[PDB]
């Protein structure tokens, strides 16, 4: 749920 | 919690001597340019002395230039105002001021109130 | 380890120094306010303007997008958080209401619902207004320093506020008293943002140091010897594991909320990074600086 | 026996080709990292022309090394081969395009400086310049029969030095439009220098640019003048002319406009620090309407100029706005220029964090009383804070010493001691550059230039413009307008890699 940290 | 404590005081005869110690607690004393301010009865606030971070640059107001001087005891993280031969008219509460921003020279320490970086102060009666 | 995200979109529509932005609830339709008195709504995906509201004040300091998306807030030194309705039956956007009850600049005013909005003013106060009546519903005093920022909790039952007092305090929306006092900063606070869990809030001051406070109380610090320059805007990711602070090194610095290390540097801006924003779903980061660019980072 | 018989010719051909290619590669790599987008893309186009000239030098070197010692047999073949007039066209295209782009850039700088154009217009003029270069370089090539291999006259294939059908074209391109381009460049920089002075680094930089242009193109004018004057000059002399002095631009423009400028050093320091379809068409129409609305808005917003107002509570801060209301916010017009003077003072006296939102402002007008000496010290403190502030370090401050009459009669009365609040006045002498003002005592001048002195000493320890004003004179608007014009000049020079 973290598109910034991981694609 | 930025804390500024003023130590040293007592009524002094005109032309006398005294010491004013500004102890700073909660923050590093070195990074900030420092000022001595005083509030006289019936008068507004006016910072009277400023000293830079390393002590290289020191400036005084005219009522302070010839009378008494300032110094930084950075090891003791404190400010010394060496009161020497003050005119009897300058009976006032002596506040200590830390400039708002670090690593800079811009300072606005003459706020009427709500300036968080000034101590309670001590009343010097000369 | 490393977070190397670049300018995936560039939004060159703005023609003056961008001061504040705010994402919408649907992770699109950026609201962006600039020094030309212009308040522009963008579609993030296709990079197209749909609304350009002419503001009364050129030097607007804050803008806000309502959670419903029908209203947009404008605020500055003019002591007004003007509310503008977008969905107009006539088809033309027009001003809706004005809230003038302060003597200090509204540095930030963010919505809770379509009707009530909280404002943080420059005369050492905050205020919850209801725009249906026009009266200042609740007043919040207790800060002895110029209030500069506020953040709204996800449940909107608390809102935290940071002032020039080097302290950040909560306020209840309804009752209006400060339960917890946090004074661990060193210089003037310039930005604040709730952690996504709502149990914590990060605060960026002008002492070149960020501090994350947790309400169970200084809880966490983010600083380095090399950085000697302050913080303008602080934002959190969706999961909260990542933080972005708009340092005035002319580029953003991305920190880790839990490790307090150098996660990355978002360079590409020419001036002070005025405002930062992260989507509800954590998809995109919108950065607004004085180079008149909305830089999108993914 | 050799195309470049002298070893000096070959070694400097290789050296200057390498220098040109490296400089233009560095310009391409470094230009996007550094104000104005149109200027940047014009610099890219100039770099493209320069590296095309470098490629021409490289291919001439390659052809020379192809036939080393056997060039005599292959001489007429290269005389008639398409390669010679092809590389001649390429060299002429590079020179003409670079010259035209330089003229366009310098004229843009002139029209932005002496008299203080959009992406579409920039693209249009740039592509038109490139197409003009193509046409000029290819008209001899297109009409091959009539032009009798115009490009291939000399062995270098650059036709600087044959019958009437070639000399007319040669003097039409070099004596015709390149000399006019030189006239434009030198006149433009002369006008810019005259407008700036009426500091020293600007004159030096302008001298370097005009010296490079002269050293490259005034010998071309000289040799074309002698050739047109029936003065005998053998083709080896113009061979040296093409080899040495022609590529000067292709070597120096990459390092002049890009490497020797201040934003280049700023970028270096920054690097060191770092190291369904109907809906779409409706949205397109809305974008077009909003884009033209923002075009008008940008014209309006650059038409106006912000002017911050600052001072003390007892100072004549509000009376300045009240005076030009007769002539918070106040919009006025001076010489058809719209100015936006606002005195935000209804808020609290604390001003450290709302002063950060006035950094695009052209000038901060610090108007303060001249009579109250405690307020004078407060003014010194506030001016020190403004000057030493990070965001006000790029903002010009217009210093106004209001209530000069109050100070004049206050020192004539002699009620208050200046030395008690400022002892240095006991050991101060009036400046030699003091303005001659008859009818007033030297004490007034001494005290007034004295307060100017602590203001300016703090300022020198953006630029400060000190002035004396009162509530009577209404001319202060004109002086503020002149100071604003000066700030326009300095920051426009900043945008164009000069200052």
């Amino acid at each position: 749920e973290d598109p910034l940290l991981t694609p | 919690q930025v804390q500024l404590q003023e130590s040293g005081g007592g009524l002094v005869q005109p032309g006398g001597s005294l010491r004013l110690s500004c102890a700073a607690s909660g923050f590093t004393f070195s990074n900030y340019k420092m000022n001595w301010v005083r509030q006289a009865p019936g008068k507004g606030l006016e910072w009277v002395s400023d000293i830079s971070q390393s002590g290289a640059s020191i400036s005084y107001t005219g009522s302070v230039k010839g009378r008494f001087t300032i110094s930084r005891d950075n090891a003791k993280n404190t400010l010394y105002l060496q009161m020497n031969s003050l005119k009897p008219e300058d009976t006032a509460v002596y506040y200590c001021a830390r400039c708002p921003a670090p690593f800079t020279r811009d300072c606005f320490d003459v706020t009427s109130t709500t300036y968080a970086y000034r101590g309670q102060g001590t009343q010097v009666t000369v | 380890g490393r977070i190397q995200m670049r300018t995936r979109r560039t939004l060159r529509g703005h023609l003056a120094k961008i001061y504040a932005m705010h994402w919408g609830t649907d992770s699109r339709l950026l609201v962006s306010a600039s020094q030309d008195g212009k308040l522009i709504i963008w579609d993030s995906y296709t990079t197209n303007k749909v609304h350009a509201i002419p503001l009364r004040s050129s030097w607007v300091m804050t803008c806000a997008y309502a959670p419903s998306g029908n209203y947009v807030a404008c605020g500055g030194l003019d002591n007004i958080c003007s509310i503008y309705n977008l969905k107009t039956r006539e088809g033309n956007v027009r001003v809706s209401r004005e809230l003038a009850g302060h003597t200090g600049y509204l540095s930030c005013c963010r919505f809770l619902d379509d009707n009530q909005i909280v404002t943080s003013s420059g005369d050492t106060t905050c205020a919850l207004w209801d725009i249906e009546t026009g009266q200042q519903t609740t007043t919040f005093t207790g800060h002895t320093g110029d209030v500069m920022s506020l953040s709204l909790a996800p449940d909107t039952r608390l809102f935290v506020s940071g002032a020039c007092d080097a302290s950040a305090k909560l306020w209840d929306v309804r009752e209006g008293m400060c339960r917890q006092t946090f004074t661990g900063h060193e210089s003037d606070i310039n930005a604040i943002c709730f952690f996504p869990n709502g149990n914590a809030f990060a605060t960026g001051s002008d002492d070149a140091t960020c501090r994350l406070f947790d309400l169970r109380a200084e809880l966490m610090t983010y600083s380095h010897d090399n950085i000697i320059c302050g913080i303008t805007s602080v934002s959190f990711s969706k999961s909260g594991r990542l933080l972005l602070a708009g340092y005035d090194d002319f580029n953003c610095n991305v920190w880790d909320a839990l490790k307090a290390d150098r996660a990355g540097v978002l360079a590409g801006h020419d001036n002070r990074v005025s405002c930062l924003g992260v989507t509800d779903d954590g998809m995109a980061v919108a950065t607004g600086s004085w180079d008149s660019f909305l830089k999108i980072w993914n | 026996e050799n195309l470049l018989a002298s070893i000096i010719q070959r070694v400097f051909v290789w050296v200057v080709s390498a220098v040109t290619c490296f400089g233009n590669i560095f310009v391409i790599c470094m230009r996007p990292y550094i104000e104005n987008k149109l200027y940047a893309m014009s610099i890219i186009s100039l770099c493209c022309a320069d590296c095309l000239m470098g490629i021409y030098l490289f291919v001439i070197g390659g052809f020379d090394l192809k036939f080393r010692g056997e060039y005599n047999k292959h001489a007429q073949l290269w005389m008639e081969s398409t390669h010679c007039q092809l590389v001649g066209s390429l060299a002429i295209l590079s020179t003409e395009v670079s010259v035209l782009l330089l003229t366009f850039l310098t004229l843009e700088k002139y029209i932005c400086i002496v008299y203080p154009p959009g992406k579409c217009r920039t693209i249009t003029v740039l592509i038109l310049i490139w197409i003009t270069g193509f046409i000029v370089a290819f008209i001899p090539l297109s009409n091959k029969e009539f032009f009798k291999n115009y490009y291939g006259t000399n062995g270098v294939c650059f036709p600087l030095h044959e019958s009437i059908g070639a000399q007319i074209y040669s003097v039409a391109i070099f004596l015709g439009i390149n000399l006019a381009a030189f006239i434009i460049i030198v006149f433009s920089y002369g006008s810019m220098f005259y407008s700036v002075h009426q500091e020293m680094i600007l004159a030096k930089r302008f001298f370097f640019i005009v010296f490079t242009d002269a050293l490259c193109w005034i010998p071309i004018f000289v040799v074309k003048f002698l050739s047109l004057l029936q003065v005998e000059i053998p083709g080896t002399i113009t061979s040296w002319v093409v080899i040495f002095i022609l590529p000067i631009n292709s070597a120096l423009n990459p390092i002049l406009y890009t490497l020797t400028t201040r934003p280049f050093k700023e970028m270096i320091h920054r690097f060191w620090y770092n190291y369904q379809r109907n809906e779409e068409k409706a949205q397109r129409e809305a974008n077009k309407k909003i884009e033209k609305q923002l075009q008008k808005d940008k014209q309006v917003y650059r038409a106006t100029h912000r002017l911050l107002l600052l001072g003390a509570d007892n100072s004549g801060k509000s009376t300045i706005v009240k005076q030009m209301r007769i002539y918070f916010e106040t919009k006025f017009q001076v010489d058809k220029v719209n100015f936006h003077m606002f005195d935000v003072g209804g808020q609290r006296d604390e001003r450290r964090k709302w002063i950060q939102c006035f950094n695009d402002v052209t000038a901060i007008i610090f108007v303060v009383d001249s009579s109250d000496y405690n307020r004078l010290q407060e003014a010194l403190n506030l001016f020190k804070s403004i000057w030493n502030n990070r965001w006000l370090r790029t903002i010009s401050v217009i210093l106004f010493l209001n209530k000069q009459d109050l100070l004049a009669e206050k020192v004539l009365a002699g009620k208050s001691k200046i030395e008690d609040y400022f002892p240095e006045f006991a050991r101060y002498t009036t400046p030699e550059d003091a303005t001659p003002e008859p009818g007033e005592d030297p004490r007034v001048t001494r005290a007034k230039y004295f307060i100017r002195d602590e203001f300016l000493r703090i300022s020198t320890a953006h630029y400060c413009y000190p002035h004396f004003t009162c509530a009577v004179d209404t001319e202060n608007a004109r002086r503020i307008f002149n100071d604003c014009r000066d700030i326009i000049q300095r920051m426009h020079l900043r945008q164009y890699e000069l200052l």
